[PDB]
């Protein structure tokens, strides 16, 4: 599934760690160009019954960090993995939350298995998770881990019509790795709604490896409301699943005086921005 | 003092302003973070073998406290260079996650350390940016690790197709191409190994004497801080003019309960001009809004020396009832406190007026104040 | 279907007469009018502490600073002239009577209405209603945080002293004619004032003493839509507002150069004096003190020219309000556009408005003549 | 510009040049209160009036001769013979080296539009006297305003009657 | 830029930068002086009309 849709005014967070009140501060940092155009990737779960294949996980190039968007009921993502080759001959990275805890390992991987697929994929039926954690076979010489909370624990929706957004973004940048992360409970009609909301950071880790590529983990166990179709190009659809990318930009912040980003404007898009 | 500004022996009638006025601080406060896990510099220092330069190691060290000190016992340093802080006070700054990059090499190359340096180490097989805040550290390591049959541990890459990047890695094993005949075979001419071992012989002389070297690059940005060095927490001070060192941000003002909800990230409540308004408290998550001391300028008021030699004292824009606490022994700029609490300490939108007796009547105006209000040298 | 339009410019509507060489055009009717102008008198009065600015308690940036010379000394010697001469410009314009008039208890001008610009005791502070519409329509932590070394010094006359000067010269003008300009006030009823007036200008007396009604009903009126004038437009007070917007600005620009390397390790001092040996900090604190010495240069260099660019005005005002309100003037073009009769001077924050009585010919007949 | 100016449009230069301070932001603020001032000069000093009057077609002011000052309408430029000659007395590759980074901008009235002004002002005096200063343009013939005037600095009126001819002949004179 | 190096040539830089910014300085301070100075002329003659 290929389309294009518009980010309106996503991809606004704290660029350090700082309390400002009622200021109109400008900075120059890496931030979603507004109204821009992001990819849109869907789940194909056709034919059941039959063992034929999806491969619903391209290769993105990961150019200067990426926004990332979703809006699924369950944990059907349960995580990522980051990796120039994501094999032995090189260093990987993967992220990976169970109910329990997360976990962050950068570690020399053999090979990673494929996203936990069953053959049936009765949806109707599996609600169940059981032996979906046998990934990348085995490990190497490898250090960091860091087995932690987790990041969602969930998000109760409740009669319905509750789609809760979750939006991330994932910076590398002189030896860091950041992620970013907010959880919007409301999805009022459209799927992207036009709005402001600010990205509280979340966590900050010193890896410090060379990426060019990255691969999203799915629980295709289970899947549900993930139908295909061949529209390729310029087209519209649904993919509950948002990818974009960043750029170094100037941006203009107006922190309010509960010290929140009530709003912020661009400083290369229009004349009278 | 007005006779020392003006350059003279002889003042007119009028009002002059010669200085100004500042509270001084009590007493000192600091306040550590909550750490006592000691630093493994040892492992560092007290290891059985050093990882060649072809391939660097690294360490970090963080939430641990550390004591430079014990450094001092282990081994005389060669150089001990510290390029962007002073050694001596590295005893009292926090960091965020200072770093370790160990090895052997010869020692008649140490001046090839450093940022934009020439020779091999400092172009083809290491690299220090133009921002390195840190220090280097050597110590002869001839005697300690050599051979008489020759060491061949230290391999370095010699040849490369451009100089490596600070802070990179190249481990890249393959017969460079020297030359026009292709390289597709093992080894041959024009097809050379860019690694070269050394004659680690125990009887040469300080040609070629291998010295251990150890680069630490201290990590300084406005983050967490987890490193520390070795000091005691005191007790908090508030309503109090005290000389705080907040996590090591030197200052002085008074404290209060802040009122600021800040966000479980944030740290500092900076504000325009690059002042700290609010901080948090290290030990327990309190924050506090810091307030400068009371400063002023003082104005004094005389009639022409020729006629009388009496003054009068006026303090601009403070508050009469702050005066009586800035009234102390050598608690202000102007250190002569004649006056301290005197005539008839009399309140005005200008400011605090002392020396002088208020009068319900009215004349012209002799030597203005201000806010309608004058002063003139009258009897009773 | 609003949009942007581009165009050459109307240079006013096309008009011509004609001119015949025996014919000559006589008005019959005439027309009174206020008009009011606005002039800024003074500005704010400022001062600076070199050392505190440029180091922050520091010893050892004082010992630099104090090594370089004597520039502060001088710095800080011309800003102190420039707050006596805002002094000396209020002073000035307003004192030009040395005696404090007062109205009659019973006010009865011969049917005109001067309510509306006499002082209100009423009211708390014994202003006028126009006073007070101008006083409300300017607008003056913001300023807490500028106390870097920076200080505002607060006026030698407060505003109420500024209002009775005002009131005595309004009292005096409409009790005494023009006689207490010269020397000692005369009393003299306000309609053969008025009279004297209009004979100034060339119209006879008996012109007065019929019209007197159609005349003060006329001043009632245009004194009553001057209020509304002055409320309703938005930008009529636009020249004692610019005065305040280039202060703030200013300080605000001084205070925030503070957050400039200026090419050095850090732009705070305490944060160089630990973690710098005096002989290499000695380096970063020279780099770092040239460019404050600039920044205070700079702005006391602008507050030189501005100061004596208000200064002008402020000599302006005070021969308008010497020959227009204590007199009449026969200068074309200078008390109001028109033929000149009244003025009263109200005052305002950090200036004053005039108001101007005027006369215009209403309606034309053209005969021949010989 | 302060950039182009003092950096040729270099990177380094930029990054030393923002990382020194607010400096030419304030320059290039400096510079335009100036621009704005020339403007309200140039308004404030002809456009007095806010009518255009007109000369009648046919010129017999009693005798004057306004012809050296009038427009005229044969050259291509409605200017006067005294204005041509002020305008071609003063003297104006030099402009095109000017273009490092400075800038001239245009005034923002143009010369015919001051020409228009100023003929507006000289036919208004000239037909109206001195009454379309104060209220509406009234029309009088141009004797009696000279006798007016006379009668302005005290010398009766019964003087220019007498010697209007040779008033003419000497105004004529000095005015040529 | 060419013939040096970054880390040596940013002193030169730095050298070469604040005599043109002290002209720049010193050019928009004549101005302003020539224009007051105008000013005053210019309400004379608007006087004078
Ligand atoms: C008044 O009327 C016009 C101008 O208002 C003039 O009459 C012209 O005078 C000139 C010079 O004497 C002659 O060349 C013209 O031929 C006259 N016009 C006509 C139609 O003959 C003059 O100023 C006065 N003329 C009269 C008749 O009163
Ligand atoms: C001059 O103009 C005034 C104002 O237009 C005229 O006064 C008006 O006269 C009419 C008729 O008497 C009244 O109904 C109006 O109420 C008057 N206006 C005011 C404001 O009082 C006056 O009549 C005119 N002069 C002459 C000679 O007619
Ligand atoms: C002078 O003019 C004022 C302004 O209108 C008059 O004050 C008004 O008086 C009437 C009746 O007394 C009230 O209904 C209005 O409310 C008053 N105006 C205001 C703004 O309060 C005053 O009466 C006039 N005096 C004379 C003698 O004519
Ligand atoms: C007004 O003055 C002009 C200017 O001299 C006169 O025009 C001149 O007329 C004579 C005779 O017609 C010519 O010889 C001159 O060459 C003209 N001057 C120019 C500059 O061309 C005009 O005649 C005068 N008119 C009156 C009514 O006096
Ligand atoms: C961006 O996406 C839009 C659709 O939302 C498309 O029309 C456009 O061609 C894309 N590329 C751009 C704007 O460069
Ligand atoms: C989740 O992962 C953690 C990390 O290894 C593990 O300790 C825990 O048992 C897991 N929980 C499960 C599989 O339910
Ligand atoms: C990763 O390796 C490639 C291989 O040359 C290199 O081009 C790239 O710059 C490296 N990544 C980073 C962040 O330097
Ligand atoms: C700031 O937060 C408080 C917390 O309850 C809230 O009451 C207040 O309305 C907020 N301010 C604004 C402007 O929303
Ligand atoms: C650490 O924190 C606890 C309370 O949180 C406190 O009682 C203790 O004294 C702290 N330790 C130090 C060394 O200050
Ligand atoms: C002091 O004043 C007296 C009288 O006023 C005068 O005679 C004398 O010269 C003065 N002395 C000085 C030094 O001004
Ligand atoms: C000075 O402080 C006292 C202490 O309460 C206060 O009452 C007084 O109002 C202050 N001075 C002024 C001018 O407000
Ligand atoms: C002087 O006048 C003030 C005005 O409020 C009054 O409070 C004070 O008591 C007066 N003093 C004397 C001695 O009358
Ligand atoms: C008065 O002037 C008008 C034009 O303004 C004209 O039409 C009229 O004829 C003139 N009066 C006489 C008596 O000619």
């Amino acid at each position: 599934t290929q389309s294009y849709t518009n980010s309106f005014t996503r991809g606004v967070y704290y660029p350090d760690k700082v309390f400002r009140s009622s200021v109109l501060h400008s900075t120059q940092d890496l931030f979603l160009p507004f109204f821009s155009n992001v990819t849109w990737f869907h789940a194909i779960h056709v034919s059941g019954t039959n063992g034929t294949k999806r491969f619903d996980n391209p290769v993105l190039p990961f150019n200067d960090g990426v926004y990332f968007a979703s809006t699924e009921k369950s944990n059907i993502i349960r995580g990522w993995i980051f990796g120039t080759t994501l094999d032995s001959k090189t260093q990987s990275l993967l992220i990976v939350n169970n109910a329990t805890n997360v976990v962050i390992k950068v570690c020399e991987f053999q090979f990673c298995n494929d996203p936990f697929l069953d053959v049936y994929y009765h949806k109707n039926n599996k609600s169940w998770m059981e032996s979906e954690f046998r990934v990348y076979s085995s490990a190497n010489n490898c250090t960091f881990e860091y087995v932690s909370q987790p990041f969602l624990m969930d998000l109760e929706g409740k009669q319905g019509n509750f789609k809760n957004l979750r939006e991330f973004v994932f910076k590398n940048i002189d030896g860091y790795f950041k992620i970013y992360s907010k959880h919007t409970p409301i999805n009022l009609g459209r799927d992207l709604p036009q709005g402001f909301s600010a990205l509280e950071p979340l966590v900050d880790l010193p890896i410090g490896i060379n990426i060019t590529r990255f691969q999203t983990l799915l629980a295709l166990h289970r899947s549900y409301l993930t139908p295909g179709d061949s529209s390729s190009g310029w087209t519209a659809g649904a993919a509950a699943y948002y990818v974009g990318y960043l750029q170094p930009r100037t941006f203009l912040l107006k922190y309010n005086e509960n010290g929140t980003i009530t709003d912020a404007v661009d400083c290369a898009l229009d004349p009278l921005s | 003092e007005t006779k020392c500004t003006l350059k003279s022996f002889t003042v007119e009638k009028g009002i002059y302003q010669t200085s100004n006025f500042r509270v001084q601080p009590t007493e000192s406060i600091v306040r550590f973070p909550n750490i006592t896990n000691l630093c493994p510099f040892d492992e560092v220092f007290n290891a059985t073998r050093f990882a060649s330069v072809y391939a660097w190691n690294r360490k970090r060290i963080s939430n641990c406290v550390a004591d430079y000190s014990v450094l001092y016992n282990f081994a005389p340093f060669f150089a001990f260079k510290c390029y962007g802080v002073s050694p001596t006070k590295l005893n009292d700054l926090c960091f965020t996650n200072v770093y370790a990059d160990s090895f052997v090499i010869r020692g008649n190359e140490v001046s090839q350390i450093a940022p934009g340096q020439t020779g091999n180490i400092a172009d083809y097989n290491y690299k220090l940016p133009d921002d390195f805040t840190g220090c280097v550290i050597a110590w002869n390591s001839n005697k300690l690790d050599s051979k008489v049959g020759g060491n061949y541990n230290y391999m370095y890459r010699l040849f490369r197709k451009s100089n490596l990047k600070p802070f990179e890695r190249d481990i890249s094993t393959e017969i460079y191409q020297a030359g026009n005949k292709p390289c597709n075979g093992v080894a041959g001419f024009n097809c050379y190994f860019p690694l070269r071992s050394y004659g680690f012989r125990p009887t040469y002389g300080v040609g070629h004497q291998p010295y251990r070297v150890v680069v630490l690059s201290f990590e300084l940005l406005h983050a967490p801080a987890t490193v520390c060095g070795p000091k005691k927490s005191t007790n908090l001070v508030k309503n109090k003019c005290v000389n705080f060192n907040f996590n090591g941000l030197t200052g002085t003002g008074v404290l209060t309960e802040s009122n600021k909800k800040f966000l479980p990230f944030q740290q500092f409540g900076r504000d325009i001009a690059d002042t700290t308004d609010a901080v948090r408290d290290p030990q327990t998550l309190e924050i506090l809004d810091i307030t400068p001391c009371s400063f002023g300028g003082v104005s004094v008021i005389t009639p022409g020396t020729n006629t009388s030699n009496q003054v009068a004292v006026l303090y601009q824009g403070v508050n009469c009832t702050e005066v009586p606490v800035a009234i102390h022994a050598d608690q202000l700029t102007p250190t002569w406190r004649v006056y301290s609490t005197g005539s008839n300490v009399f309140q005005t939108r200008a400011g605090c007026l002392i020396g002088a007796e208020y009068v319900n009547n009215s004349y012209e105006c002799d030597i203005p104040i201000g806010a309608g209000i004058c002063a003139s040298y009258q009897t009773q | 279907s609003q949009s942007i339009i581009a165009y050459t410019m109307s240079l006013g509507a096309e008009n011509s007469v004609a001119y015949s060489n025996n014919s000559i055009a006589i008005p019959t009717n005439f027309t009174i009018s206020v008009t009011t102008e606005i002039l800024p008198v003074s500005m704010t009065k400022t001062s600076v502490d070199c050392t505190m600015y440029i180091c922050g308690d520091s010893t050892e940036c004082s010992n630099l600073l104090l090594q370089y010379g004597s520039f502060c000394t001088q710095l800080k010697r011309a800003l102190t002239g420039i707050a006596v001469e805002q002094d000396k410009n209020t002073q000035e314009v307003f004192a030009q009577v040395k005696q404090i008039y007062k109205t009659p208890p019973i006010k009865y001008f011969g049917g005109f209405n001067f309510s509306q610009i006499l002082p209100d005791p009423s009211k708390p502070s014994k202003r006028s209603p126009i006073e007070d519409l101008l006083f409300n329509k300017v607008t003056l932590l913001i300023c807490a945080q500028k106390f870097n070394g920076l200080t505002v010094l607060p006026p030698l006359l407060t505003d109420e002293m500024i209002a009775q000067y005002t009131s005595a010269l309004l009292a005096g003008t409409i009790t005494s004619g023009w006689t207490f300009g010269a020397g000692p006030a005369l009393q003299i009823p306000f309609p053969m004032q008025m009279a004297y007036r209009f004979n100034g200008i060339g119209v006879t007396q008996n012109v007065l003493y019929e019209n007197q009604k159609l005349i003060a009903n006329q001043f009632n009126s245009a004194i009553g839509k001057i209020q509304d004038s002055l409320s309703s437009t938005p930008s009529a007070l636009g020249k004692l507002q610019d005065v305040v917007n280039h202060n703030a600005q200013a300080l605000n620009t001084l205070v925030k150069q503070l957050s400039s390397k200026f090419g050095a390790i850090s732009s705070v001092l305490n944060d160089i004096l630990s973690r710098l040996d005096p002989p290499e900090a000695e380096v970063q604190i020279d780099r770092l003190i040239t460019g404050r010495l600039q920044s205070l240069q700079t702005y006391v260099t602008q507050q030189l020219i501005r100061a004596a660019e208000i200064r002008a005005s402020a000599n302006l005002a005070a021969t308008k309000m010497s020959e227009c309100v204590l007199g009449q003037s026969k200068r074309v073009d200078f008390c109001g556009k028109g033929y000149h009769l009244m003025s009263f001077p109200q005052s305002a924050p950090h200036g004053v408005v005039f108001l101007h009585v005027t006369y215009v010919p209403a309606q034309e007949k053209n005969f021949t003549t010989a």
